RNA sequence: CGAUGUCGGCUCGUCGCAUCCUGGGGCUGAAGAAGGUCCCAAGGGUUGGGCUGUUCGCCCAUUAAAGCGGCACGCGAGCUGGGUUCAGAACGUCGUGAGACAGUUCGGUCUCUAUCCGCCACGGGCGCAGGAGGCUUGAGGGGGGCUCUUCCUAGUACGAGAGGACCGGAAGGGACGCACCUCUGGUUUCCCAGCUGUCCCUCCAGGGGCAUAAGCUGGGUAGCCAUGUGCGGAAGGGAUAACCGCUGAAAGCAUCUAAGCGGGAAGCCCGCCCCAAGAUGAGGCCUCCCACGGCAGCCGGUAAGGACCCGGGAAGACCACCCGGUGGAUGGGCCGGGGGUGUAAGCGCCGCGAGGCGUUGAGCCGACCGGUCCCAAUCGUCCGAGGUCU
RNA sequence: GAAUGCCGGCAUGAGUAACGAUAAAGAGGGUGAGAAUCCCUCUCGCCGUAAGCCCAAGGGUUCCUACGCAAUGGUCGUCAG
RNA sequence: CGUGAGGGAAAGGUGAAAAGAACCCCGGGAGGGGAGUGAAAUAGAGCCUGAAACCGUGGGCUUACAAGCAGUCACGGCCCC
């Protein structure tokens, strides 16, 4: 459940360590962000010649999340932290590692190859 | 259109192709019509249902009259059903398959007095920066000399549930015809005891 | 009429009895069903259960693991049908019902906190004693 | 828009 | 607020017609079947000390 | 709201409405019928009761749980010694609530009995 | 001027339409896609941030769109009090001075009780020509009305290319709304456990009070809940707006019109959901009572029925509604299950000891699903038709 | 007949707001025409660098008994400054 | 009322005569009802006369589909003379 402030964990090698979300991409007003959704944000902090450096507007999808998702075969899942994998406007990721297990909703909505660099899918 | 009265039971989950579907089930049958209504004699049509078996030591001869001359049990609750005739002289669950998309009708849980805030979903007031005792308070009710008063409709705080309330469209998801049982997905008016009614869908 | 009892004739077609018991604070592999397009495995969730929450045919059981660096809960119906078996691999030894607090402690901390619940341990090797 | 107050703040 | 206060006295009519719901209902009242003085149903005859067909009280 | 809620507030907070009853089944326990406004008189059955069953069991340890609410040995005593036994066969309702006829004067407070039964 | 509280914000709306979006059109320097411009249309919708007291405005990130106005520049007996009107103090400036300045700065008392109308809810009364118990018809009201992405058709029509449809079909969302509690997630004032200090019971052990109106801490049922779940906007019929026609004169041609007939909007009428016969225009059906004693009236007892009282209730402020009242499972006990807590006390064994192990998933245990007449709803009472006339 | 006139009497608001720290109460037994409120007992709660004790100002019989309950006591009153 | 200087009220009437109501009755008492006094007792001490606002009890007419500065003009019904 991200929303405008939010901080998130970059769970790539972009070279950013921390985004501050400024906008949910989903329609004209949505309040929260999930698994697999892309949003707008802010580089809070970063690491010396990444690809991305603090106070640069980058796209990210949300790869994992504090507040646990539910599923259709009635089960749910939850991780230790709200973590996002940088993005181009064509949803690949701008990196060339993510870290961390990623959730599955990723495959379903599309952005495969993030999915696949994914050390594992939970 | 068809419909059948019940008693709503409770709320279950069950597994359908390896996916949880939340249900509420509803013992339905069995009723029996007690009269019919029919357009030479009351101008329209509809078939008032019987349901639930009474003790005979507490229905009234008035009562009792009514049923006798259809031949039937003293019953608990009598409720009609429009435009809905069945061959049969008693109604059951059966005349619903699952697949079937129903309409729910029950009486909603009350809240009593509710403030506008439950009511209405207000916003109340803030609850600092100098708020002075109107943190659930509606706010303005009206404008000044124009008009000069309050728009019948106002919402306003008062009494809130325990009233009618129909959900639409939701799917029979199983019928078990031999304990009365009829399985709805998702949620329906009321507490477990209540009595609802099950009509057939009108949405297409 | 009984509301409970229709309730419970409406489970009962789905509930299992076939699962091992455990408790919070054992260490467990549920081998779950998953769909990934277009097929269906098993994938392995395997970790401690911090809660289970009862409620008949309703309960569900909560699992933590900590994977490439971050933690995981997963929580599962006790009676899901995605769920191919679960294996005991460790008797855990809590001293309360629910294990929440584990999320703030170190693998030292909770290596010390959830110590082998020896007694039955040994109940897990007296039993499997088959003919 | 900001007018002038023709009335004084209530005093006691 | 901004002390709120009656605008015109109320007429005589208006306040009688107020105390058109007023009226004390009488206290509802059985014989009690040992002694067949009055009394308040399902309370203990305060009088011979019966209820239920048996002495419960020393009236 | 209220619904499907147990338990009167009899316009006290936890303390001293644990209080409350607590002094209520001493007295009741000890002079065998007292007299309270009918609201109190009906929730102090329960409480009562419960502590009538566990002198029905005997042990050691169901005193130890009396002794939590009675907090005294004689009373207690005289609660398995003397009332338990009298109550061997009855399955519960060990205790009764009849409505005087009455009402106080000071405050208008309707009244009611409560006895252990025969 | 024997007082009409004054900017901005908040909350709550409601109307207009000179329409920001969505829908429907004509013209286009309209190939397609996308624009322009005008017409019809007010049903719904019209986001979150940075700066400033700001309205406004600029900027960030979005969006179908980020509309403009009226309502005492809507709304201070609804809140705010940052701004502007008091008393303090300073800066620049003006004045010999006291002081002053559409110049700035920091600070600065916003009133528990609603009589009437109005509004949201809920009853009492009487009426609806016999008296009653049920079930209904719906005059007339209210609610709702939004919208995007992607895929298919099809890389097709159109275009050199870039780009890229109409019509038709399918899936998935955002915001809003109504219900609900199976799941997720909250609360759960005593449901269980752990802990400290002190006082106490009874010395140990075991406990109780107090430390908050829970001492603190870890958990937590039912309920009430949203962050959780279900479902809704329609479909469809009808009449229309701009606009497009068929047939067709006056006017041998032409003309959508003068006769007549089609097509045509998120809009209008019905349809969906809810209220509703005080609809005094007081409706309809089913069933029950009945042909009373006294001199369209009176008094008196009854009939069918109702109320009183009582046990209660996911009903509720009182009232009302609903259920039950011994021919009874209504509440309270008790018992079984669920559920929470997480292995009581006592004893045994090990250790110098704090402890640990076993007995033991034990002990305790609100509300949840049930059973059981053990306790209490004892016993009763009062109303209550005789049907006006053409 | 009016002076927000003067003095007095009586209305309205209204059986409404309130009854003055949320430290807290329950039962039994007395007394009496009458008792939630007076006496006694038991249980419960609050203060304890005080909400206990002793001085000085100030107040002036309020002290102690007996007999009372019209008024005073924000209710009651058999009790009481 | 004000530390003080100082400010500064309200409050008259039984009857000729107390003959001021023995005694009985209800009641804890207050109060009342008889008895008695008096020309008179709604002259009974809360006392001459006893207006008005204001409150109540009883009776006549009237009101629960109706629009108001409350009246007035007309007609009709009902009650009384
Ligand atoms: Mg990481
Ligand atoms: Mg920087
Ligand atoms: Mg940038
Ligand atoms: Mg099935
Ligand atoms: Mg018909
Ligand atoms: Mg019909
Ligand atoms: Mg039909
Ligand atoms: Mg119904
Ligand atoms: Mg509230
Ligand atoms: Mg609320
Ligand atoms: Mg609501
Ligand atoms: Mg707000
Ligand atoms: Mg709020
Ligand atoms: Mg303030
Ligand atoms: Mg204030
Ligand atoms: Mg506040
Ligand atoms: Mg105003
Ligand atoms: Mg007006
Ligand atoms: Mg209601
Ligand atoms: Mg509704
Ligand atoms: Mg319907
Ligand atoms: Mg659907
Ligand atoms: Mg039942
Ligand atoms: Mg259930
Ligand atoms: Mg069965
Ligand atoms: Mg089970
Ligand atoms: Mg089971
Ligand atoms: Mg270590
Ligand atoms: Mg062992
Ligand atoms: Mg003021
Ligand atoms: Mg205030
Ligand atoms: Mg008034
Ligand atoms: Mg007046
Ligand atoms: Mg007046
Ligand atoms: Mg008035
Ligand atoms: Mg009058
Ligand atoms: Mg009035
Ligand atoms: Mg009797
Ligand atoms: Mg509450
Ligand atoms: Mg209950
Ligand atoms: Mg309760
Ligand atoms: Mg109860
Ligand atoms: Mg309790
Ligand atoms: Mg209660
Ligand atoms: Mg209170
Ligand atoms: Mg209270
Ligand atoms: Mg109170
Ligand atoms: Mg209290
Ligand atoms: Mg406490
Ligand atoms: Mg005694
Ligand atoms: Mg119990
Ligand atoms: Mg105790
Ligand atoms: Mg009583
Ligand atoms: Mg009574
Ligand atoms: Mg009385
Ligand atoms: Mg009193
Ligand atoms: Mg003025
Ligand atoms: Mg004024
Ligand atoms: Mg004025
Ligand atoms: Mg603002
Ligand atoms: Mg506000
Ligand atoms: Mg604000
Ligand atoms: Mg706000
Ligand atoms: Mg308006
Ligand atoms: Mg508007
Ligand atoms: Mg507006
Ligand atoms: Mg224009
Ligand atoms: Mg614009
Ligand atoms: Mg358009
Ligand atoms: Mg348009
Ligand atoms: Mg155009
Ligand atoms: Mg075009
Ligand atoms: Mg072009
Ligand atoms: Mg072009
Ligand atoms: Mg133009
Ligand atoms: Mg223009
Ligand atoms: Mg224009
Ligand atoms: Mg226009
Ligand atoms: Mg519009
Ligand atoms: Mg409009
Ligand atoms: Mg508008
Ligand atoms: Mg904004
Ligand atoms: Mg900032
Ligand atoms: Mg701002
Ligand atoms: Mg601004
Ligand atoms: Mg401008
Ligand atoms: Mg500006
Ligand atoms: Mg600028
Ligand atoms: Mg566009
Ligand atoms: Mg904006
Ligand atoms: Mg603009
Ligand atoms: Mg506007
Ligand atoms: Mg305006
Ligand atoms: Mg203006
Ligand atoms: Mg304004
Ligand atoms: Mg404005
Ligand atoms: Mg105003
Ligand atoms: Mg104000
Ligand atoms: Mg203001
Ligand atoms: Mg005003
Ligand atoms: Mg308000
Ligand atoms: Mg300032
Ligand atoms: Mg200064
Ligand atoms: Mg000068
Ligand atoms: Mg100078
Ligand atoms: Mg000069
Ligand atoms: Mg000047
Ligand atoms: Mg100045
Ligand atoms: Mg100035
Ligand atoms: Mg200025
Ligand atoms: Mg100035
Ligand atoms: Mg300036
Ligand atoms: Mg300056
Ligand atoms: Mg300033
Ligand atoms: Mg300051
Ligand atoms: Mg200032
Ligand atoms: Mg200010
Ligand atoms: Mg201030
Ligand atoms: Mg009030
Ligand atoms: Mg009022
Ligand atoms: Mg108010
Ligand atoms: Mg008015
Ligand atoms: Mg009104
Ligand atoms: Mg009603
Ligand atoms: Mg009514
Ligand atoms: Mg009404
Ligand atoms: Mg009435
Ligand atoms: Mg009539
Ligand atoms: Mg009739
Ligand atoms: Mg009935
Ligand atoms: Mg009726
Ligand atoms: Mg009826
Ligand atoms: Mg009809
Ligand atoms: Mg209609
Ligand atoms: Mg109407
Ligand atoms: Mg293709
Ligand atoms: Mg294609
Ligand atoms: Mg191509
Ligand atoms: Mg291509
Ligand atoms: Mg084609
Ligand atoms: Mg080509
Ligand atoms: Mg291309
Ligand atoms: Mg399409
Ligand atoms: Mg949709
Ligand atoms: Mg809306
Ligand atoms: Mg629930
Ligand atoms: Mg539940
Ligand atoms: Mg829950
Ligand atoms: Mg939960
Ligand atoms: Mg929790
Ligand atoms: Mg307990
Ligand atoms: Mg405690
Ligand atoms: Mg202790
Ligand atoms: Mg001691
Ligand atoms: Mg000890
Ligand atoms: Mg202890
Ligand atoms: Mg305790
Ligand atoms: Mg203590
Ligand atoms: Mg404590
Ligand atoms: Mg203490
Ligand atoms: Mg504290
Ligand atoms: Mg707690
Ligand atoms: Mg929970
Ligand atoms: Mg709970
Ligand atoms: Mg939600
Ligand atoms: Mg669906
Ligand atoms: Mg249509
Ligand atoms: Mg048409
Ligand atoms: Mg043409
Ligand atoms: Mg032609
Ligand atoms: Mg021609
Ligand atoms: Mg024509
Ligand atoms: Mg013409
Ligand atoms: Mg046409
Ligand atoms: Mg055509
Ligand atoms: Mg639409
Ligand atoms: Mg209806
Ligand atoms: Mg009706
Ligand atoms: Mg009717
Ligand atoms: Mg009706
Ligand atoms: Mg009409
Ligand atoms: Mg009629
Ligand atoms: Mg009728
Ligand atoms: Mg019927
Ligand atoms: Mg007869
Ligand atoms: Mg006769
Ligand atoms: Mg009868
Ligand atoms: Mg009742
Ligand atoms: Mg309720
Ligand atoms: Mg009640
Ligand atoms: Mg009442
Ligand atoms: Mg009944
Ligand atoms: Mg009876
Ligand atoms: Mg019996
Ligand atoms: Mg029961
Ligand atoms: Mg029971
Ligand atoms: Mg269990
Ligand atoms: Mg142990
Ligand atoms: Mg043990
Ligand atoms: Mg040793
Ligand atoms: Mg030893
Ligand atoms: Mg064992
Ligand atoms: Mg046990
Ligand atoms: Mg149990
Ligand atoms: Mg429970
Ligand atoms: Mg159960
Ligand atoms: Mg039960
Ligand atoms: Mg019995
Ligand atoms: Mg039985
Ligand atoms: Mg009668
Ligand atoms: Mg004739
Ligand atoms: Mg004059
Ligand atoms: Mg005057
Ligand atoms: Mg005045
Ligand atoms: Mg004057
Ligand atoms: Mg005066
Ligand atoms: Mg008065
Ligand atoms: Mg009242
Ligand atoms: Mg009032
Ligand atoms: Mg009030
Ligand atoms: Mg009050
Ligand atoms: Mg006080
Ligand atoms: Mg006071
Ligand atoms: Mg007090
Ligand atoms: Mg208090
Ligand atoms: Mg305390
Ligand atoms: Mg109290
Ligand atoms: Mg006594
Ligand atoms: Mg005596
Ligand atoms: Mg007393
Ligand atoms: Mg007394
Ligand atoms: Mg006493
Ligand atoms: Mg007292
Ligand atoms: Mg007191
Ligand atoms: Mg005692
Ligand atoms: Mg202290
Ligand atoms: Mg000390
Ligand atoms: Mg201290
Ligand atoms: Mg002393
Ligand atoms: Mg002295
Ligand atoms: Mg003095
Ligand atoms: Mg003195
Ligand atoms: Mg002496
Ligand atoms: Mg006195
Ligand atoms: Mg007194
Ligand atoms: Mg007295
Ligand atoms: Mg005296
Ligand atoms: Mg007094
Ligand atoms: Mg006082
Ligand atoms: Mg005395
Ligand atoms: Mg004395
Ligand atoms: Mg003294
Ligand atoms: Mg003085
Ligand atoms: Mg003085
Ligand atoms: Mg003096
Ligand atoms: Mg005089
Ligand atoms: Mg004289
Ligand atoms: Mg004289
Ligand atoms: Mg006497
Ligand atoms: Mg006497
Ligand atoms: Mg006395
Ligand atoms: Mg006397
Ligand atoms: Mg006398
Ligand atoms: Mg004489
Ligand atoms: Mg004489
Ligand atoms: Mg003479
Ligand atoms: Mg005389
Ligand atoms: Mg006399
Ligand atoms: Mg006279
Ligand atoms: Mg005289
Ligand atoms: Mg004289
Ligand atoms: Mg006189
Ligand atoms: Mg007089
Ligand atoms: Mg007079
Ligand atoms: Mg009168
Ligand atoms: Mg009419
Ligand atoms: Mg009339
Ligand atoms: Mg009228
Ligand atoms: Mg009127
Ligand atoms: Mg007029
Ligand atoms: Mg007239
Ligand atoms: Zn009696």
């Amino acid at each position: 459940m991200i929303q405008p402030q939010t901080y998130l964990e970059v769970a790539d090698n972009t070279g950013a360590r921390k985004i501050m979300c400024i906008r949910v991409l989903k329609g004209s007003n949505a309040k929260y962000a999930t698994v697999g959704d892309v949003i707008v944000a802010s580089v809070k902090e970063a690491i010396p010649r990444g690809a991305v450096k603090e106070g640069d507007v980058v796209k990210a999808v949300v790869v994992r999340t504090k507040k646990e998702i539910k599923r259709p075969d009635g089960s749910a899942i939850r991780f230790d932290d709200n973590a996002a994998v940088i993005i181009n406007n064509q949803l690949e990721p701008r990196g060339t590692r993510v870290f961390g297990p990623v959730a599955r909703e990723l495959r379903e909505k599309g952005f495969m190859k993030i999915v696949s660099l994914a050390p594992e899918v939970l | 259109m068809k419909g059948i009265l019940g008693v709503k039971v409770g709320m279950t989950r069950i597994f359908r192709d390896d996916r949880a579907v939340p249900v509420t089930v509803i013992l339905a049958g069995p009723c029996p019509v007690v009269q019919r209504r029919t357009p030479e004699k009351d101008g329209y049509t509809a078939v008032q249902l019987g349901f639930l078996p009474q003790n005979p030591k507490r229905v009234n001869r008035p009562l009792k009259g009514h049923f006798a001359k259809a031949g039937v049990e003293p019953v608990r609750i009598l409720r009609e059903i429009r435009d809905f005739n069945p061959e049969g002289d008693t109604v059951t669950v059966e005349i619903f398959k699952p697949g079937e998309r129903v309409d729910v009708t029950g009486t909603s849980k009350g809240r009593g007095f509710a403030g506008v805030m439950k009511r209405w979903n207000f916003a109340g007031g803030p609850d600092s920066h100098g708020a002075h005792k109107i943190h659930r308070h509606p706010g303005s009710i009206g404008n000044r000399k124009t008009p000069g008063r309050v728009y019948k409709g106002k919402k306003m705080a008062g009494h809130y549930g325990a009233e009618r309330v129909t959900v639409m469209n939701l799917e029979v998801v199983d019928v078990i015809p031999e304990e009365n049982l009829l399985l709805v997905k998702g949620a329906v008016p009321g507490p477990n005891g209540g009595l609802v009614i099950v009509r057939e869908t009108k949405k297409a | 009429m009984n509301r409970g009892a229709l309730i419970k004739l409406v489970e009962s077609r789905y509930v299992r009895t076939d699962l091992p018991e455990f408790r919070p604070g054992d260490t467990v592999r549920v081998s779950y069903k998953v769909k990934e397009g277009n097929r269906t495995r098993i994938q392995d969730f395997e970790g401690i259960v911090i809660r289970i929450r009862r409620n008949g045919f309703n309960t569900t059981f909560t699992v933590r693991k900590v994977s490439y660096g971050v933690g995981v809960e997963r929580i599962f119906p006790l009676h899901s049908p995605l769920i191919q078996k679960i294996d005991i691999v460790q008797r855990g030894r809590a001293r309360r019902a629910k294990l929440y607090f584990i999320r703030n402690l170190s693998d030292r901390e909770i290596r010390r906190k959830l110590r082998a619940d020896r007694k039955r341990i040994d109940q897990d090797r007296a039993a499997e004693r088959a003919a | 828009v900001d007018k002038p107050d023709y009335r004084p703040r209530p005093r006691p | 607020a901004k002390h709120p206060v009656p605008k015109k006295k109320t007429s005589k009519a208006r306040r009688d017609a107020r105390r058109s719901h007023h009226a004390l209902t009488p206290p509802t009242l059985v014989p009690c079947p040992e002694c067949k003085a009055m009394k308040p149903p399902h309370t203990v005859c305060p009088e011979c000390g019966y209820y239920a067909g048996r002495k419960v009280l020393e009236v | 709201m209220r619904h499907l809620k147990s338990g009167r507030k009899l316009n006290r907070h936890s303390s001293h409405r644990l209080a409350l009853y607590r002094n209520q089944a001493k007295s009741l326990l000890t002079h065998g019928r007292i007299t309270t406004t009918v609201p109190k008189a009906k929730e102090l059955r329960g409480f009562v009761d419960h502590l009538i069953h566990l002198a029905k069991r005997g042990d050691l340890h169901a005193r130890r749980l009396v002794l939590r609410d009675l907090q005294d040995v004689k009373l207690v005593r005289k609660l398995f010694d003397e009332i338990a036994p009298r109550y061997r066969d009855r399955q519960g309702g060990y205790t009764r609530v009849l409505k005087l006829a009455e009402r106080r004067r000071g405050d208008g407070a309707p009244l009611a009995l409560v006895e252990l039964v025969e």
